[PDB]
Order: structure tokens, then sequence, then C-alpha cells
């Protein structure tokens, strides 16, 4: 589940994508 | 623009308190950290939940009072308010 942790959390994302 | 840069930075500084708290609660931490586990579009499903109730949104107040007055000032322009 190492991967399931480290899965990009919201605050990761670009701005715009976020958005 | 700006109140999802808000929520980018509140949600960075949960994850950092969460992970300062894991070693005094590691049992908590799963279902602690399964917002951040959680498909983005899942986890601004969950920080979207305090239109009415609902105070299980990790959500702080001082960003759900913004949503609110912003939203308020949107049913106003539509005329349904």
């Amino acid at each position: 589940v190492v991967a399931c942790f480290r899965m990009a959390p919201l605050y990761n994302l670009p701005r715009h994508r976020a958005v | 623009d700006d109140f999802v840069a808000k929520l980018q930075d509140n949600q960075r500084f949960r994850y950092n308190e969460v992970m300062q708290a894991l070693n005094m609660s590691a049992a908590l931490t799963a279902r602690k950290t399964k917002e951040f586990r959680s498909p983005p579009q899942e986890q601004i499903n969950m920080l979207l939940n305090f239109k009415d109730d609902k105070s299980e949104c990790p959500c702080p107040e001082e960003i759900r009072d913004q949503l609110l007055d912003f939203h308020e000032d949107l049913m106003t322009h539509c005329g349904i308010e």
C-alpha cells in the first residue's frame, strides 16, 4: 500500500487542475 | 482560484500535523489519512460537504465561511434568494 499512501493528495496538484 | 489555493494550503498543513501525530496515534493514522489516500475528485468531494451541517468535513470554519459568502452572493446574482 506504499503506492496508495504516496499517491498525490490535492495539495500536490497544479492550481488549474485542482480548480 | 483563491478558494482552492486556501484549501490546498490547509490540506497540506493538516497532512503535516497528521504526520507529526502518527507517532502518538499509529492506530488512528489509517482513517485519518484515508482522505489523502482518496482520489482527488473524492478529496474535493469530502472538502465540499459543509453546505448543510455535516461536520465530518475536515474543512475549517474560516474557509467554510468564504465559500458560503460567495455562494450567497452567487444566489443573489442569479436572483434565487
